[PDB]
Order: structure tokens, then C-alpha cells, then sequence
């Protein structure tokens, strides 16, 4: 955004006035990972209760 | 006759202003215009006010 964009200008007087520049500026967005610590769920301890694994 | 407030025709001043007249026939004189004609229009920057030239 550029910040001295209106001047008070003075039609009757020839005088010089300091230029500006087009700055930029970035998003950001971080990527983050989870996950699952493994889990044992072995067909035996399922079957002995007679449940469907 | 032709009148004409040329100065190319008056080469002088007070009592040494020489008129000079022409007797010309057809075709005497030939003026082509080129027709080579270009304008530019230039602009300024950073003054108070935009500039311009032609």
C-alpha cells in the first residue's frame, strides 16, 4: 500500500516533489503433519470374542 | 497584380527600403509539400504539475 498517494498541489508554482516506489509483501501458510502411533489390533483378540475384526 | 506583405520583397529600411516585384509566367515558382510532416507530444514528471511540449 502506498502511503503519500494525494499531494497539495499548487497550480501557479513550478517546484520539483519527491518520487515513490510499488512495494509488495507476502502471505505465509505453514503446513503441518500429524499422524497415528501404531496400533495393535491383531485378528486373535477379536476372533476369541467372537467380534468381526 | 498580385499584393503581398512578404519580406522577402522589402530588403530594407528608411531611404535604402528596396521594393522588389516580381513578373513571373506560368509555372515560374513550384513549391511540393512532402507531405513528411510529424508532431510529437512530450510529457514531464515529477514537478508540481505535468508538463508538456509539441
Amino acid at each position: 500500500k502506498i502511503q503519500g498517494l494525494v499531494r497539495p498541489r499548487d497550480p501557479y508554482s513550478n517546484a520539483d516533489v519527491a518520487a515513490k516506489d510499488l512495494r509488495q509483501l507476502v502471505d505465509n501458510t505453514i503446513k503441518v503433519a500429524s499422524g497415528t502411533p501404531p496400533i495393535n489390533i491383531p485378528p486373535s483378540m477379536l476372533r476369541w470374542i467372537q467380534k468381526n475384526p | 497584380i498580385i499584393i503581398t506583405d512578404s519580406p522577402a520583397l522589402v530588403s530594407g529600411a528608411a531611404e535604402t527600403l528596396r521594393h522588389s516585384t516580381l513578373g513571373l509566367t506560368t509555372g515560374a515558382i513550384l513549391i511540393e509539400q512532402n507531405q513528411d510532416f510529424d508532431s510529437t507530444v512530450v510529457d514531464g514528471t515529477g514537478k508540481q504539475n505535468i508538463t508538456r511540449q509539441y
